[PDB]
RNA sequence: UUCAACGAGGAAUUCCUAGUAAGCGCAAGUCAUCAGCUUGCGUUGAUUACGUCCCUGCCCUUUGUACACAC
């Protein structure tokens, strides 16, 4: 048929570069280990918030994103995960700790579930983000709610939100870790068990909008 | 912006009063300046809905 | 664009090499028998090669893959490839 | 004698020197490889200027980088941004320009603070 | 077919706290409840009817608003239910004055009043108050809202007089395998069955009747009892 | 106190 | 319950709602020339989809 | 569910301290708040009668 | 290249180089009954005396990844399908076994009740994924269907003692020791056609080797409470070829995996308390361009 | 064995928008101030607004003037 060379010698270089890493040449997966392409997000409206179209290496994207209003909807939804687990005063700043326990959750979500960890992650935040909210129609504080809609960089926000945070406190002081519970969560949130903090916590602020509505 | 908060069934029945109103041929001709800016910016914004609607008394009506 | 060369080789193999530096850039395979015409598009992104087995070739050149395969009923002698309004001719053995 | 190159990586205050030049091949960071660059989960950081273009670019050339000042992850962007600017500009120099674009066309696609960092700050609003 | 537990010795029932926001629970929340203090001139009280004729009257309110005797004839209820016993229940109350505290099942509430009026003191100055066996924390002050403490999946229902009447052992065998209930009643003399209008999407009664108020929550406990087979 | 657009659309 | 998806056209400006509240107008994507008037909560911009969880109903105000 | 009796004092007082059983420490507490006391005062007046 | 062998409240993971324990799972409260690895090798799972199936990864004894609390009664078989990954079969004192998606780790996903005494082991048939060969102490070795009701078997063998193991040689039969014998089954046909009684007392165990560098295609070993344990040869009408003798009453045995490519081992654990592993090993630049 | 406090702190309240909040240590001790501490210096580094006058306030204008066009 049709074939290309574009490369004419082995290619072999002084200092011993490990078989994985040199693999890693022909695809960028995240930790070497979980690849971005065929990773769709299942909910449109969510697709162009929720980013994952430029694969990466690592979780610690430094770029700055947090100097224009709709910018952090393209940080990589992992490192968006990453730096939503990096919140609290005993944990603030730690992103190399962050990052070391979205490595392990990864793995173990991948372990127990065995199907791509990111399809899983990213199915997990088009499930939790509530597509329905009240707000405070204040009249002075006449203690009355009206049903409003929600816009999709709030859910994706509140999406990272519960689901971290409903890791925290399912690790608060059980056996398990942030990592195992994280994995958990989004394993429960992904497949939509009604059994996770966040989705749970879903269905009762789209419930509330559906009542006073 | 007052003419761009209200909703394609407001401007149906804005299209209603424009259409009752250019028979009293009086406060026509005493406010045809206005008539014409709002009009125009009505179906100037509404035009992608408007020229998707299917009915033959609103052809009539704008016609 | 003045980067690039083009080889075509009597055992039907197309390589491209850089002007300036004289290295191998990249090396398509198609034809089997000689390769008489080579060019290449305005603005270097399709590619067309002639062979004297009666095929032409279509390949997109900064992606690497081909566009298509034309078979003519004739082994093809020479190409001029006119490149403002991207009609390529021919000489055929008939 | 040799056909050689120098470069800059900063950040916030590390500060990473690249001489790249004719060679094997061989990449060492502060002398030893760059196979040992800690903390050991942002060695992808300073792999991707290699895996972004390839190692065919690196197999005739070998690169030494000098890294001071900084902290860790400080010290890995300076590694990744000296790296890559300097492979292009080794290519400029030495190899062709239409090499040198593409490695800037590749690295500028994945985040162009590879190449140009982000230096004075901050807004007084 | 089916085998035995592996032990028929009866454990104690997991005493439930705001701690477990997963088990299914009923909460009863006393609300607007009078537990305010006060000073006299070397001496703390709770403010009654009955210990003053016009401390209240002092202080700006009437005298028909400090009934600290009825949450207590309620706290007495709840916690002598069943229910409570079984550990599928736990007291949440409100003051007036805006003071969520949380009861655990595990509490004594004393018998007499005064008694109570002294437990109460302390609660409300001290935001703590541990057992007399000091292993745990059993009566505390804690922050609002309710919601923070309330279980994800709770249908919050609110008790009242004027209200489409229901019966609560179907009412409350309608409700599904988690979700809690959370009942609040008013601790009022009298007053408007609004206290938890910003809580709640449910506002229902009991009885055709003037209900008192723990007599409401025994009623409920009971209905609770019965649907949960206690 | 309503504003121009909802004057306008009850009217 | 079936749910419809609906793009942002335009964020109306100087109406006068609540803070943090946003009116917005939207057109549906099954029909894509009918619109509605929503309102919502969070940062909102032009044509991005938001979800409806119902359609029958068009937007006051907050205030 | 066990039933466990709540420990507070009776006739509780904020203001007052909780009344330690021991003698000798409730009233080493009570003398360094003393001290504590009259030596902030003491050295205060000394010093803005100095200045 | 690793094996795992369970003692009282600990499960220890030798090596098949050093024959030390490399790795040991300390952390249980009463005695650890069954340890297998799943069929990728990646994770390990422990039924416990209390009914709590533990899985832990292997190579890695501090994360314990999920504890699954099953029966009241102590779990005794524990073992991951051999066709999936993601579900995990365990048997316990509660006369029911349970199939558990190890996602969904709060409800068993099937349970496979209907035997009147003690299920010791499970087995599952190697090609047909929805079929697990479960045993008991009455005899009747039933069978399921994992798409029916699972309440039911859809038949039963009736080894006439009370069984000790099942395992699958075949795709179609399965082999179960029990009392002085093993018998195998034909599971097309619901047939027995072969038992030895080579022994004197109970047959505690069996495993099953194929394709492995051997004048033996398959092999069946076999451990028996008296100290003996043998090797059966399925393709000669199930003789018996080899035996080994042992200091007491040998309660479990195994060999090394059919892909073992290193140092070979023969396991055997007594019921005396003691672990018996027999292995069979395996100038110039100028110059040279001159 | 059994007789004080305490397991992240109530009501209220204050501050805060990118190398920012927060974590972390290391130095200095600069005519006032500070060592019951103060000021530097780097290391790690986010979440959420970035819209709106609906509430609370503060401010400005009410001839368009300044030259067309338009309103």
């Amino acid at each position: 048929d049709f074939e290309v060379v574009e490369e004419f010698t082995p290619v072999v270089l002084a200092t011993p570069i490990p078989e994985e890493v040199q693999q890693a040449q022909t695809e960028i997966k995240l930790f070497n280990k979980w690849s971005f392409e065929e990773v769709e997000v299942k909910d449109a409206s969510l697709v162009d918030y929720v980013q994952v179209r430029q694969p990466i290496f690592v979780a610690h994207t430094a770029g700055r994103y947090a100097n224009k209003r709709f910018r952090k909807a393209q940080c990589p939804i992992i490192e968006r995960l990453t730096n939503s687990l990096m919140m609290n005063g005993r944990n603030n700043g730690k992103k190399l700790k962050a990052v070391r326990i979205i490595k392990h959750t990864l793995d173990i979500i991948n372990v127990l579930t065995d199907q791509n960890p990111i399809q899983v992650v990213v199915d997990a935040i088009t499930n939790t983000g509530p597509r329905e909210d009240t707000t405070r129609v204040g009249g002075g504080g006449a203690a009355r709610r009206q049903a409003v809609d929600v816009s999709p960089l709030r859910r994706v926000n509140q999406a990272i939100a519960l689901l971290t945070i409903g890791a925290r406190e399912a690790a608060f002081r059980n056996i398990k870790t942030i990592a195992e519970t994280l994995a958990e969560e989004l394993i429960n949130a992904a497949k939509g068990s009604s059994t996770s903090y966040a989705i749970k916590k879903k269905d009762e602020l789209e419930r509330v909008a559906k009542s006073n509505r | 912006d007052a003419l761009m908060v209200m909703p394609f069934s407001y401007v149906l029945k804005f299209l209603k009063f424009i259409d009752t109103v250019m028979q009293n041929k009086t406060l026509l001709h005493s406010h045809l300046p206005l008539i014409c800016k709002n009009l125009f910016f009505i179906i100037k914004f509404n035009h992608k809905e408007l020229v998707s609607q299917k009915n033959e008394e609103l052809k009539l009506q704008i016609n | 664009c003045g980067n690039f060369g083009f080889i075509g080789s009597s055992n039907g193999s197309i390589t491209i090499y850089n002007m300036q530096s004289g290295i191998l850039r990249k090396k398509y395979k198609l034809h089997k028998r000689a390769v008489t015409g080579i060019s290449l598009d305005g603005m270097n992104r399709k590619m067309v090669s002639c062979g004297l087995d009666g095929i032409v070739g279509f390949y997109d050149f900064n992606k690497s893959t081909l566009l298509g395969k034309l078979k003519l009923d004739a082994p093809i002698t020479a190409m001029v490839y006119h490149r403002s309004s991207d009609l390529f001719a021919l000489a055929l053995d008939d | 004698a040799v056909p050689s190159v120098q470069t800059f990586g900063k950040k916030k205050s590390a500060t990473a020197v690249a001489h790249v030049k004719a060679g094997k091949g061989l990449i060492k960071v502060n002398g030893s490889p760059i196979t040992l660059v800690e903390p050991e989960i942002l060695r992808f950081k300073v792999y991707e200027p290699l895996l972004l273009v390839g190692l065919d670019k690196f197999s005739n050339i070998d690169i030494r980088v000098r890294v001071t000042g900084g902290g860790h992850v400080s010290q890995v962007y300076a590694i990744r941004q000296a790296i890559a600017k300097g492979l292009v500009a080794y290519h400029q120099k030495y190899v062709d320009e239409q090499s040198k674009n593409e490695l800037k066309k590749a690295f500028t696609s994945y985040d162009r603070t590879l190449l140009i960092a982000d230096s004075r700050r901050p807004e007084p609003k | 077919q089916k085998a035995l537990p592996a032990s028929l010795v009866p454990q104690a029932p997991p005493v439930l706290t705001s701690k477990d926001k997963i088990t299914k629970r009923m909460i009863v929340v006393l609300a607007m409840a009078s537990l305010e203090t006060h000073k006299i001139s070397d001496k703390y009280v709770l403010l009654n009817c009955d210990d003053h004729q016009g401390l209240l009257k002092k202080m700006g309110r009437d005298i028909s608003e400090a009934r600290p005797d009825i949450t207590h004839q309620c706290l007495l209820t709840l916690l002598d239910s069943p229910i409570n016993k079984a550990g599928k229940l736990q007291v949440y109350i409100q003051t007036s004055r805006g003071i969520l505290i949380e009861v655990n099942p595990t509490v004594r509430i004393p018998r007499t009043f005064k008694r109570f009026s002294g437990l109460m003191v302390q609660l409300l100055h001290k935001l703590s108050i541990r057992s007399v066996n000091s292993e745990e924390k059993l009566l505390k002050v804690i922050k609002n809202p309710i919601t923070d403490h309330l279980p994800t999946k709770c249908r919050k229902v609110t008790l009242s007089f004027d209200a489409p009447v229901i019966r609560v052992q179907d009412y409350i065998e309608k409700l599904d395998d988690d979700e809690s209930i959370c009942v609040f009643v008013g601790a009022m003399a009298r007053g408007k069955d609004n206290f938890a209008d910003e809580y709640v999407d449910e506002k229902v009664g009991l009885s055709n009747y003037p209900l008192s108020a723990s007599v409401a929550c025994s009623k409920f406990c009971h209905g609770a009892e019965d649907a949960w087979n206690i | 106190s309503l504003k121009a657009g909802e004057r306008l659309m009850e009217a | 319950t079936p749910v419809t998806l609906a793009k942002v056209i335009k964020v109306l400006g100087r109406t006068g709602s609540r803070g943090g509240v946003t009116q917005v107008r939207v057109e549906f994507l099954e029909d894509t020339s009918r619109t509605i008037v929503r309102n919502v909560k969070g940062p909102v911009r032009e044509n991005d989809i938001l979800v409806l969880m119902e359609s029958e109903r068009e937007a006051r105000r907050l205030r | 569910i066990p039933t466990h009796a709540p420990k507070y004092e009776e006739n509780f007082n904020p203001d007052k301290k909780s009344y330690d059983p021991d003698r000798t420490r409730s009233e080493i507490n009570k003398m360094k708040a003393q001290l504590k006391k009259e030596r902030k005062f003491t050295m205060k007046e000394i010093r803005k009668d100095a200045k | 290249h690793d094996f795992a062998v369970t003692s009282s409240t600990r499960v220890q993971i030798f090596s098949s180089r050093t024959r030390q324990v490399i790795k040991t799972f300390s952390r249980f409260k009463d005695v650890v009954y069954s340890a297998s690895f799943r069929s990728d090798g990646k994770l390990l799972c422990a039924g416990d005396a209390t009914g709590l199936v533990s899985v832990y990864d292997s190579y890695n004894p501090r994360t314990i990844l999920l504890s699954i609390n099953a029966s009241t009664h102590p779990t005794h078989v524990t073992k991951f399908h051999t066709q999936d990954n993601k579900i995990l079969a365990t048997a316990s004192d509660d006369r029911v076994t349970r199939l558990w998606d190890i996602s969904n780790a709060y409800e068993p996903q099937l349970e496979l009740t209907g035997a009147t005494d003690y299920v010791r082991t499970l087995s599952f048939i190697p090609a047909a994924p929805h079929l697990v060969a479960t045993g008991s102490y009455d005899g009747l070795i039933r069978l399921y269907d994992t798409r029916s009701s699972g309440s039911t078997p859809i038949y039963s063998l009736n080894h006439d003692q009370p069984v000790e193991n099942v395992i699958a040689v075949s795709p179609t039969q399965i082999v179960s020791c029990g009392g002085n014998n093993f018998k195998v089954w034909d599971l097309t046909s619901n047939k027995k056609l072969y038992e030895r009684g080579n022994f004197n007392k109970a047959v505690t165990c069996l495993d099953y080797v194929e394709n492995f560098d051997s004048p033996m295609q398959s092999a069946l070993i076999a451990s028996s409470l008296d100290g003996h344990v043998k090797v059966f040869d399925p393709l000669d009408n199930f003789q018996v070829k080899f035996g080994w003798k042992f200091s007491g009453p040998v309660l479990s045995c195994a060999v090394s995996p059919s892909t073992a490519q290193g140092n070979r081992h023969l396991v055997a654990g007594l019921s005396s308390g003691l672990l018996a592993i027999r292995t069979k090993k395996k100038k110039s630049n100028n110059f040279q361009r001159m």
